[PDB]
């Protein structure tokens, strides 16, 4: 997807 | 109306080996105290670590750069000045556009160091993210790390350095207007 994570980046 | 900016944090950037000029970054102390004190110290080092030598390691054109990751680098780490993490101050400021500066994390309150400007109207973030500044100078800068060359992990060929970071004290506070506020 579009998402801003900091360890686990996801779709 | 809308919030006053009542600090400024400069970001000096070079891509490679080439000085491709400063962000400026307008911050709303009095809207979220807590959350712009985490990135002025941050931006200064005056914990003795901080944004300087880090780099936006994930761009994606269209969404967002993503920087600020101090401890190991690779995005996944990262630490704030009050511990490893701390809890969303508030949501009161949305993504409201193009240049809004918001704090990335790994769920509900878990802020630390890294953060991202928004390159569209991420209105999905909404209430998820703590927004606490906004691009005021410098968005040819951002467009220019927005524009390089990325693989697979959308990561950058060529890394895209904070080479120095430090405050500009804001001695006339001004209001950055928003609808409805
Ligand atoms: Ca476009
Ligand atoms: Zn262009």
């Amino acid at each position: 997807x579009l998402l801003v994570t900091a360890g686990l980046v996801l779709a | 109306r809308g919030p006053s900016v009542t600090a400024k944090v400069f970001f000096d950037v070079r891509i490679g080996d080439k000085d491709v000029g400063r962000i400026v970054i307008g911050l709303f102390g009095k809207v979220v105290p807590k959350t712009v004190e985490n990135f002025v110290a941050l931006a200064t080092g005056e914990k003795g670590y901080g944004y300087k030598g880090s780099k936006f390691h994930r761009v994606i054109k269209d969404f967002m750069i993503q920087g600020g990751d101090i401890t190991t680098g690779d995005g996944t780490g990262g630490v704030s000045i009050y511990g490893e993490t701390f809890p969303d101050e508030n949501f009161k400021l949305k993504h409201y556009g193009i240049g809004w500066v918001s704090m990335a994390n790994a769920g509900p309150d878990t802020n630390g160091s890294q953060f991202f400007i928004t390159l569209t109207k991420p209105t999905w973030l909404d209430g998820k993210h703590v927004v606490f500044g906004k691009v005021i100078d410098g968005m040819t800068v951002v467009h220019s790390i927005e524009l390089q060359a990325t693989d697979g992990h959308d990561r950058p060929l060529t890394n895209c350095s904070i080479i120095n970071s430090g405050k500009i004290d804001v001695k006339t506070p001004f209001v950055v207007e928003i609808a409805d506020w």
